[PDB]
């Protein structure tokens, strides 16, 4: 019934982002969800003594026809005081990304049973736009804890953990995560019945329901034990061009900067001479060793590699070409604690952008598994174009943050 | 006595720390004094303006200022101090409507409510902060102390509570009138209906009413200021709208700030005069602001302005925008990096049009500038209408899919069709994915001497063909692109090349069509002429030979 002491850090001020483009339709699902939010007590209008605006717009999450509100938090977050205060977090279940599978739950409609300090609630102001300013935007506070605020989730935490004791201790083999809106549900099971142990924790919320929301019926199915790592691969021919070699040279050289004691003295050897690019070239016996040398130590780990919590996650992506995509997720360059692909992006065969927005979605989902963190994208997009259309694409009530990539890398074949 | 509505207050604060403003007073002529007393007296007698005793320690200096050729002064606040201490302000006003945008309707009526602007309460524990003193003739008794009891001309909070305020009075008229639409923009409402103009100006009369009970009156002689309307620079006729006159000075010396009013101009015309060009003239901006200096025209800005004055010759109109009528965007390649375009309904009826230059860079092409105008008409055509219209675009289907297909970047437009209105976006070169057979391979290399500027690039080929030329004034990066040049040079239509240069790689892979760099054209107008180019890279030192056999014949 009563609130939580909320501040935002030293000397810092509230958000104040504007307000992008939205389309008429998205204007009038916002229009229609807030004008219901407002009667049932979420959120409240707001005067012009209220200076603060986070971004507001509409999407329609995975399989499902009707809108939803996506606020865009980012800043209110970076400037929201951490949460240390009982607990000095949530430390991250190593579990999680070693069960056979694990359904994602969007329990975010929970956070709006409960009330927001009364102080803090400027700061989640937002604005519904006018198209063509015709009329003043429309302009709203939250009352209650907002979907996508980093606090909505640490403060319904006791609420949470009092929730899912029952079936905590019940299925002690389960594993139950928290990120935003969302809980991570993994297990060693097979499907039919994972899927009933899901069944079943819905039971729990929808009773605790009453003491019909929207977006709470929906479940989305990873395997992180059906991920991998990818190893480092060369050519096994019998039959080597000139071209070949000097391919084969150019990764084995850019292996070098990951890998030790790869040699390329022996194969450039082979490149010493003016010949035609399609002429084959009979590989020495120096050569076939030093190839085989290399391969012996492709099929090994890197060495020194570790996470680190309090380092930035880097996400890269290179598109391949024919709806395949590339991924690495690193600290420091050359040490990848997670490295990916993707060729079979959603109904999306003629829009590039749709599967970028696909593959980020999924690269950041993965990292939410991994190390309970999103990554930074260095995405192979310009600004305009990406800023443009993402929001058209997106599904998830999380945002990760991004930078855009202007040179092309040489590297993209050495991951091809 | 009919009872009126108050109009709530809106709560206000100073910045967090920073305390009201204490500027003193300006010492005025005796002439000034009394024309501030008799003028705050008719302010005090209309409930605007209030007496305060001495312990209000916060002052605002007063001024008289007299209308032109008006034997009548006006009283003026100068608040600049006091909004400097005054808490920020949700602003609203940062867009203004575009007319384009508008829906036409039978009938529009402009109602300012100029005396409904001090009608509205300041915060009561505000007030205090707007203290101003009137001092005595000759400084002989205290100056007459005043607070405002309404919102200040001149205050940072006035704008933003006014339009509030307006807001949550018109709500209830709006919401049980569905039929006509109110714009409220600063201190105006443009009102606005497809019914007849009896059903019109009896809703424009319950609206007066509707204001009354907040106590709040419209002109009885109807608004002199009648169609067209002149607004924001615009001009807004019954079924059209333009851009007020756009007359440019013709002169014999053209100087800076009348170059930083050329463009301004310019660029305002742009969104309805269709093909104005400012590129040639924002050359001249380059840097320099001395504000007085004559910079000579080029002979291509005399034959750009001979096109401007031409096109601001006649006048044109852009139509009201119809919901039920397909929205298209169409756009012109007009050179040196400058686009044009239409958005429309109907065949030669513009709702509006505009131009889109180039971003700067060293290198670039012509369907990278294509897709980013595509996506400011976008993004503009969002904020406007609230959608993306249809596009018309001088490129061909299959040009467009070989270049997303094979670009290195995602890229996407929306929806369009081919428009064959020369001169047509084209691919000018495209690089072979696979070595070619019974192709000539040249292996090239160039290098520089940090210290004398001297370099060699050159190339040794399968068939021993060979070539080495020694150069001055270079770097390494220049003689890796001029042993690519060479190559293209002395080989037949069909090539391999292997380069170690993994800059030559970025400017290729890039698939510039035209660069600032007069070395990279050179290479854009081989690779145009070849019939089939494939580019290898191989890392350097190595050895990798012919990048061997011509790294110590290029660093001898
Ligand atoms: N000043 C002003 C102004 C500014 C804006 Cl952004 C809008 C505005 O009124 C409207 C409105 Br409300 C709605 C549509 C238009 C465009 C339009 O249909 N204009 C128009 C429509 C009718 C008449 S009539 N027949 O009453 O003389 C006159 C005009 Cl200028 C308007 F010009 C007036």
């Amino acid at each position: 019934i009563e609130t939580v002491p909320v501040k935002l850090k030293p000397g810092m001020d509230g958000p104040k982002v504007k307000q992008w483009p939205l389309t008429e339709e998205k204007i009038k699902a916002l229009v229609e969800i807030c004008t219901e939010m407002e009667k049932e007590g979420k959120i409240s209008k707001i005067g012009p003594e209220n200076p603060y605006n986070t971004p507001v717009f509409a999407i329609k999450k995975k399989d499902s026809t009707k809108w939803r509100k996506l606020v865009d938090f980012r800043e209110l977050n970076k400037r929201t005081q951490d949460f240390w205060e009982v607990q000095l977090g949530i430390p991250h279940p190593a579990g999680l990304k070693k069960k056979k599978s694990v359904t994602v739950l969007d329990v975010g409609d929970a956070y709006f049973s409960v009330p927001l300090d009364e102080d803090f609630r400027k700061y989640t102001a937002f604005t519904i736009p006018s198209i063509n300013n015709e009329t003043p935007g429309i302009r709203y506070q939250y009352n209650v804890l907002p979907q996508g605020w980093k606090g909505s989730p640490a403060i319904f935490q006791s609420s949470m953990t009092k929730i899912l004791e029952p079936f905590k201790k019940q299925n002690p083999d389960i594993v139950i995560y928290q990120y935003m809106d969302d809980l991570y549900v993994g297990s060693d099971l097979e499907i039919g019945q994972h899927r009933t142990k899901i069944e079943e924790l819905r039971q729990h919320l929808l009773r605790w329901g009453l003491t019909e929301p929207p977006f709470l019926w929906m479940g989305y199915e990873l395997h992180p034990d059906k991920w991998t790592v990818q190893p480092i691969v060369l050519p096994e021919k019998d039959s080597w061009t000139v071209n070949d070699i000097q391919k084969l040279v150019g990764k084995l050289n850019w292996a070098s900067q990951i890998y030790p004691g790869i040699k390329v003295r022996q194969l450039s050897k082979l490149l010493r001479g003016t010949k035609a690019l399609t002429e084959v070239i009979p590989l020495t016996e120096e050569a076939e060793l030093e190839l085989a040398e290399n391969r012996e130590i492709l099929k090994e780990p890197v060495h020194g590699v570790y996470y680190d919590p309090s380092k930035d996650l880097i996400a890269e992506i290179q598109k391949q070409g024919q709806g395949q995509w590339t991924y690495q997720i690193y600290q420091e360059p050359f040490k990848n604690l997670k490295t990916g692909k993707y060729a079979r992006m959603r109904g999306a065969h003629t829009n590039d952008v749709k599967q970028l927005t696909e593959a980020v979605q999924k690269i950041t989902t993965e990292s939410i598994v991994i190390w309970g963190k999103t990554p930074k994208f260095k995405l192979p997009i310009q600004k305009e174009t990406w800023e443009t259309w993402w929001t058209e694409y997106w599904q998830a009530t999380w945002i990760p943050e991004w930078e855009f990539v202007n040179t092309p890398p040489l590297v993209k074949l050495w991951y091809q | 006595m009919v009872p009126i509505s108050p109009i709530e207050t809106v709560p206000v604060k100073l910045k967090p720390g920073m305390d009201g403003p204490k500027v003193k007073q300006w010492p005025l002529t005796e002439e000034k004094i009394k024309a501030l007393v008799e003028i705050c007296t008719e302010m005090e007698k209309e409930g605007k303006i209030s007496k305060i005793g001495p312990e209000n320690p916060y002052n605002t200096p007063v001024f008289a200022i007299k209308k032109k050729d008006s034997t009548k002064w006006r009283k003026l606040v100068d608040f600049r101090e006091l909004n400097k201490r005054t808490q920020d302000f949700w602003e609203v006003q940062l867009g203004i409507p575009h007319p384009a945008g508008l829906k036409k309707k039978k009938s529009v009526t402009v109602l300012d409510v100029g005396d409904a602007y001090f009608s509205v309460p300041l915060d009561e524990d505000f007030r205090k902060y707007t203290a101003f003193t009137i001092p005595s003739i000759n400084n002989e008794t205290p100056g007459i102390r005043y607070q405002y009891n309404v919102l200040p001309q001149g205050w940072k909070g006035s704008p933003a509570i006014f339009q509030s305020s307006m807001t949550k009075i018109l709500e209830p008229f709006a919401a049980q009138n569905p039929d006509i639409v109110i714009y409220q923009y600063m201190d105006d409402l443009y009102v606005g209906s497809d019914l007849e103009i009896g059903q019109h100006r009896t809703k424009i009369e319950e609206l007066r009413q509707h204001l009354l009970r907040w106590g709040l009156t419209t002109p009885d002689k109807k608004h002199q200021k009648e169609p067209p309307f002149l607004w924001m620079g615009y001009e807004l006729h019954p079924d059209k709208w333009t851009v007020q006159p756009i007359v440019l000075p013709e002169k014999d010396s053209w100087t800076v700030n009348d170059i930083q009013k050329l463009v301004g101009k310019l660029n305002w015309a742009s969104q309805i005069y269709p093909g104005i060009k400012v590129r040639q003239l924002s050359k001249l901006l380059r840097g320099t602001k001395a504000l007085t200096e004559v910079i000579p025209l080029t002979e291509e800005a005399e034959l750009e302005l001979a096109e401007n004055r031409e096109i601001l010759k006649e006048p044109v109109h852009g139509v009201y925008y119809d919901p039920s009528k397909d929205l298209i965007a169409e756009i012109q390649k007009q050179g040196q990096g400058q686009w044009t375009y239409q958005i429309y309904q109907e065949p030669f009826k513009n709702l509006k049009t505009g131009k889109y230059a180039r971003m700067r860079g060293a290198h670039t092409n012509d369907v990278k500038q294509l897709t980013e105008a595509v996506q400011k008409i976008t993004t503009e055509s969002i904020v406007i209408w609230g959608k993306t219209p249809k596009f018309k675009l001088p490129i061909q289907k299959e040009t467009w899919e070989t270049w997303w297909t094979e670009y290195w970047q995602a890229t996407w437009i929306p929806e369009w069709e081919f428009v064959n209105t020369p001169p047509l976006v084209k691919l000018w070169y495209q690089l072979e994915k696979e070595p070619i057979v019974g192709a000539e391979t040249f292996y090239v290399d160039g290098a520089a001497n940090r210290e004398t500027k001297l370099g060699k690039a050159g190339y040794v080929t399968n068939k021993g063909r060979q070539k080495v030329v020694p150069l001055t004034n270079t770097t390494n990066q220049k003689t890796e692109l001029q042993a690519i040049y060479l190559a293209l040079q002395d080989s037949g239509l069909e090539v391999n090349i292997v380069t170690d240069s993994q800059y030559a790689l970025g400017i290729i892979q890039a698939q510039p069509d035209k660069s600032e760099s007069e070395l990279v054209n050179q290479i854009i107008e081989q690779l145009i002429k070849k019939e089939k180019v494939y580019l290898a890279w191989v890392p350097a030192h190595k050895g990798i030979g012919g990048n061997e056999q011509v790294d110590k014949l290029v660093s001898a």
